[PDB]
């Protein structure tokens, strides 16, 4: 297999949604991720969340291509990005953009101890065909992200407690069960709702390093610690690469 | 049973194991200072309280090491307790309010070693121990800080932040690990008592108990820290201590003597 | 409970009947350490191995008290770190002593990655009476140093995969059945051999912080990597603090 | 006049009654030092407070003489030294004695942003004759090294406003009038108590490069910022020193 | 007036306050080591002389040690002087020129204590000065470092970098704060004389003199540091010194048997 | 051949007699050293000069032996070493003691650019016999110490161009021809007075790692800093270590 090019990086991908409740949930978690500077070397990596949905009305009411809506999503994860650098700007964090991650991240983690980029891919005009709705977001590309540079782990900071066996708070919640371990083939023989992309299922398949990557309640102060001392506290997914 | 044997379980076991253990129990039992007795001298019951507590005993160790051999330990005493509140109310851990309590002994000691100094009698620290030999030998006392070394290594008690081996326990332990003919207590009370003889109208004196009958009337923490009592149940060399009242003029020069002032605890 | 006073170190306790097998186990040791330095702020702690064994063997045949016996072992964990830090002195390493880790540990780590000190505690001539074999040795004071300080965790590096039911290289080996898990309770209520302290039990039970600890083989490279990023590759021991 | 050795140093000396409040002072106290860590390289120096005046109670009392007395209360600077700097400890902050900061605080204020130490002189048993208490104390000791190391500014923190025209929790209470300005020789001529050492004044009148020294309420948070930013909210003294 | 008036002074006062230092002035009074001498060597005047005026001095001193107990301090000298002017040259502050003669007054000390070592007299310092009660007990001397140990704290003078408190003034603080009978400083004159005899023809030689006459003369800065007469003026303990010559055979035996060789300084 | 410890130091003895002459020489090389910290990491050791010849006068006429007479050497190259240091505070440069050199060299060379210390090495009473002027003084013990840690080099600073076939301030300076380079062997041969010590010659010849020592000329201002890069200003003794 490759080798790992960042063996000692953590990644962690903080959902849309949780940005999206605001200073009620911001607040609790920029306190956690300034503790966990002195303790980890961090890659932190903000989805699009709900603003996304309103751009995809707007364009697909106006027709535009999927290659069309997949730069326009990945703006919103940007803006959430920049918000989440100015509140940890006083402990010397800053935002990056897609062409300084793929080729200057080692020297900018030797600056600094942690830095905030943006979860979605440079697919730009180029995303795959098929659906209406950009299939590569954020749980995707920081995936691809942290497989790609060998990183010790990628942990997925999310509004619900992890993955249920329906939507939690849709419309079948009451048969919703929780499922603390799963495998990526077991999620993508399965139809339904995920909190996760589908397309996310298909990169592990093709995963050379990361092992596991466990999906945390980001409302639960403590969580994304623990996850990061590999304790579990929501649900793993098993992407199918072996240990030695 | 056999030197080889021993040799043999040293080198092909676990330290853990009870086939080891057992035969390490019984190996030869050397005494490095046999004819040395060690004495406590109380921080709040005793040094606390200033001339009037300290300047009767400095008399008492002058007269006293013609004919004995004295160790010395100084608790710590008040100074000691509001570095355990302030330290206690910001969270600090049981193994950082030990290190607090020390210097306060240190303090201690050595404003007792400047009252002894024209004696000859020296303060001794350090984690060898190395100036006790000399001294001993020459001037037959020496003055040393009552606190155990454990610092941050320090073992917290079951429930609170407050250091459980203090200058008590440490004075015994040096007692025990010397194999010292004699533990002497001296702090601001006859001895021991059914119940605190500051706060309790009819209290009644005991001149003579052991740790299990301490234990069964809820003495357990009394005039002495309780480790004190464990300490003494396990201890390969001295299995009595004697507590006395350091204000009564000659109550340590009689204790010395061989007189059966204050309250013998026994180990069983 | 007290504050956590470094609560982004990680302990790492290596045994030393490691350190006794020479080269053949110290080179691949030393350098998965290395690769740890830029992961990890690590306190590493040796113990003392066979030399303490023999100088057991002259005391005891001379007659000499436990407070005598325990300095002179210390003084074997001492030099174990002596040359461990000796091999990480490129790297900016250098071994500590007893005054400078109680006091000092904090600026220590500020100006480098990783510390070497040894993991027997300063109890000199005041260690506790009732064996003739000092009972506070290096798993015990390694504990004692991470509970105090609240450290993310502490792992012990051994010359076995873990803790079995009985000495796997003693006369019942063969009924010795490996123990993925266990508590710090129930192996206190056994008789026998362990490979760590009994006293190292004991104060499992009035812990503060710290809610497990993994034995692991440090025979096998990768082990001491996996444990410090949480995965089970050894025995773990639950002390009995509770989880928030 | 002579070189400056570390012309970019701040020194803070805080006062023994104002860590002997406790928590309820020390912990916003520690806070605003926190955030002060990036703005400031920083050696903090810690007076004695009530316990020294217990034992000079005890050691006049068996009549020892000011050579003795000096070292017993310094002792109790360096304990409050040590609570300080285990409340830091988590941001590289260590407590550091007497020989080390002579002779290695430069490479020390080179791993670490601050340093905590004691601000009592090592007169030991040299003290001056002529009073029964010692003269050399904290306030003395913390201008003899900011003076003779060239600091930029010594600030001393206090648990009143600044210096009044009496004791301000004294018999003559109603009297005090607030002083927000005044000189060392002004002072000096005055009889009646002070908030800091008569001997402060002396080594004022042979300093070197200190030209003021102001005092303030560490019981107010923002103060001490303040201050440390030249802003007036106490007392400044004028040592005598010209400026350029 | 009172133990409790003192007390409650001290708790709810400044120590700067003048109703607490009046109280704690009215303390009682503890000499340390009350039969001891102190005995000042020069480091320029004597040390750096060789062979001919220390040999002769370590005799006396070995004699003398039979009915008197003596604490014995080294200046620094020439050595100290060149140190001195590179560290000023430089621009270097006075705390760190103190640091640097420290070391000068500690080579003389070794020096010293190798020629005695036979006889049994060691070489003492630290912090705490913990081996001198035994010492002074058994073989009744002691050699030290003259050398305040002030460091960087070390007070400057109103002009230059030179530090003010030397050898001859930590050799008498010290004698000071033990409540010693006797300060002896020697040197390499008879005594004080009303000008330098090394650069004046005609000087008188003044057997007994006091600091506020010494100053009236134009005679505060002669054969002792400036500094030595003002804290003169303010001791406890030791309100005169004598100053002898140390190349004269015999005149330290006879200082200390109490004939009036050399010259007697008064505080008043 | 062992391994080597520190394979990035280089080390720098400066002359007890350049020392001594004061501002005139320090200053300028002072900020040499200045300009040398961001492209060297450094062990800047100093030797003794005319103070402990005075010593050594005082000493020889009481009597005592060698093994008096070389720790009262040491401590004049040591006060060399604080005055250095103390010039070069500003920059975060401090004096360590010899304990400190021998086992944790390494974290101080992390912490700041360059260490002082000084030359002598710690024999103390245990001094060879032989000659009463003490064999192993300060040319000796840097190039132990640079030997025994593998540093990439030691280069002498004296006040001479280099080494002459006679002593160039002497009776027969005019005889004295310039040597640009010579082997440790063919100087060991030789009789006659030389500017490093005749011990250096014997260690050289036990050497593991250093292949080439120069000796430059203090004095001028530029050699010190092209000796660190190699190029050839004064003489060069070649110690009879192969290369490979
Ligand atoms: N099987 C399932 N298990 C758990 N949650 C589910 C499931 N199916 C749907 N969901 C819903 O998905 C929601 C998470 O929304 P989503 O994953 O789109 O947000 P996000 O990850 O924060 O956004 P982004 O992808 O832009 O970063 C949960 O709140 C939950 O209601
Ligand atoms: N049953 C009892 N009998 C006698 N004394 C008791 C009893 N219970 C409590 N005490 C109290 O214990 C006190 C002695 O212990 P304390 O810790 O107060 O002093 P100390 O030994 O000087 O402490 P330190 O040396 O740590 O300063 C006595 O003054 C006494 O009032
Ligand atoms: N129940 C058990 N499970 C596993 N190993 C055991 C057990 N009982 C005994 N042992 C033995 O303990 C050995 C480990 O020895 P030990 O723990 O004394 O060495 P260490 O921890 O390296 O030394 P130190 O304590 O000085 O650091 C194992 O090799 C094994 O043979
Ligand atoms: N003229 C004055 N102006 C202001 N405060 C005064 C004056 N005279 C006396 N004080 C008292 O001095 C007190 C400060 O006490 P002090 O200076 O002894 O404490 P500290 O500086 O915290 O202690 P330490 O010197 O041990 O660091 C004030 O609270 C005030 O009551
Ligand atoms: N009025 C005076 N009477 C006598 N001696 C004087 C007088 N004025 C100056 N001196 C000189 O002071 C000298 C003694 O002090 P000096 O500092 O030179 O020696 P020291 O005490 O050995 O110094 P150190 O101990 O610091 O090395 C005498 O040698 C003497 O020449
Ligand atoms: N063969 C020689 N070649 C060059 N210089 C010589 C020779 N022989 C003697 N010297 C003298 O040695 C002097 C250098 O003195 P020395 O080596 O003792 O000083 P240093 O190295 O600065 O002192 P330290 O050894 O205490 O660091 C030169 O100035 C020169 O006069
Ligand atoms: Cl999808
Ligand atoms: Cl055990
Ligand atoms: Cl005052
Ligand atoms: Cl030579
Ligand atoms: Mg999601
Ligand atoms: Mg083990
Ligand atoms: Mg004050
Ligand atoms: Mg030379």
């Amino acid at each position: 297999r490759p080798i790992r090019l960042l063996p000692w990086l953590q990644v962690v991908k903080i959902g849309g949604r949780v940005m999206d409740r605001g200073a009620d949930a911001i607040l609790p978690l920029v306190e956690e991720l300034r503790k966990l500077l002195p303790e980890h070397r961090l890659l932190i990596l903000t989805g699009a969340g709900v603003r996304a949905r309103h751009v995809f009305s707007v364009g697909l009411d106006l027709g535009l291509p999927v290659g069309s809506l997949a730069p326009l999503a990945a703006s919103e994860a940007g803006q959430n990005g920049h918000i989440l650098a100015a509140m940890l700007a006083s402990e010397g964090v800053s935002y990056v953009e897609h062409p300084t991650v793929a080729d200057q991240l080692a020297i900018h983690l030797s600056a600094t101890r942690a830095v905030v980029g943006s979860a979605f891919p440079p697919y730009h005009h180029h995303e795959f065909p098929g659906s209406r709705i950009p299939p590569h977001r954020a749980d995707t590309g920081a995936f691809l992200l942290a497989d790609a540079f060998g990183a010790a782990g990628l942990t997925i900071v999310e509004n619900v407690d992890g993955i249920y066996t329906a939507d939690p708070n849709g419309p079948d919640r009451g048969q919703a069960r929780f499922l603390p371990e799963t495998s990526a083939t077991d999620l993508a023989k399965s139809e339904g709702p995920l909190p996760v992309d589908r397309a996310l299922l298909d990169v592990m398949a093709t995963a050379r390093h990361i092992e596991r990557v466990q999906v945390v309640n980001g409302l639960v102060p403590g969580r994304l610690t623990a996850a990061l001392r590999g304790e579990h506290v929501g649900t793993l997914i098993r992407t199918g690469v072996r240990p030695a | 049973n056999s030197t080889a044997e021993l040799e043999e379980l040293l080198m092909q076991r676990s330290l853990t194991d009870p086939q080891l253990q057992a035969a390490a129990a019984a190996a030869a039992d050397f005494r490095i200072l046999p004819d040395a007795t060690v004495i406590s001298i109380g921080g709040q019951s005793v040094i606390d309280r200033g001339r009037a507590a300290v300047y009767p005993l400095v008399d008492e160790i002058v007269a006293a090491r013609k004919n004995h051999k004295l160790l010395i330990g100084t608790g710590a005493g008040t100074r000691a307790r509001h570095l355990y509140s302030i330290a206690a109310g910001l969270g600090l851990p049981a193994g950082v309010l030990a290190q607090l309590g020390s210097s306060v002994a240190d303090q201690n000691a050595a404003m007792l070693g400047q009252l002894l100094a024209k004696h000859g009698i020296p303060v001794v620290g350090g984690a060898g121990l190395s100036a006790v030999p000399l001294s001993l030998a020459e001037v037959n006392a020496v003055v040393f800080s009552g606190m155990p070394p454990y610092k941050l290594w320090m073992r917290p008690a079951a429930e609170g932040v407050i250091p459980p081996y203090r200058t008590d326990a440490g004075c015994f332990l040096l007692a025990e690990q010397f194999g010292c003919k004699q533990m002497i207590f001296v702090k601001d009370e006859d001895g021991l008592y059914t119940a605190n003889p500051k706060t309790s109208k009819d209290a009644t004196f005991i001149p003579r108990i052991s740790v299990d009958e301490m234990k069964a009337k809820g003495l357990h923490d009394s005039i002495l820290e309780f480790p004190v009592l464990d300490l003494l149940q396990s201890a390969q060399h001295v299995r009595e201590v004697q507590v006395v009242n350091g204000l009564v003029p000659g109550n340590l020069t009689r204790a010395l003597a061989g007189e059966h002032v204050g309250t013998i605890i026994t180990a069983s």
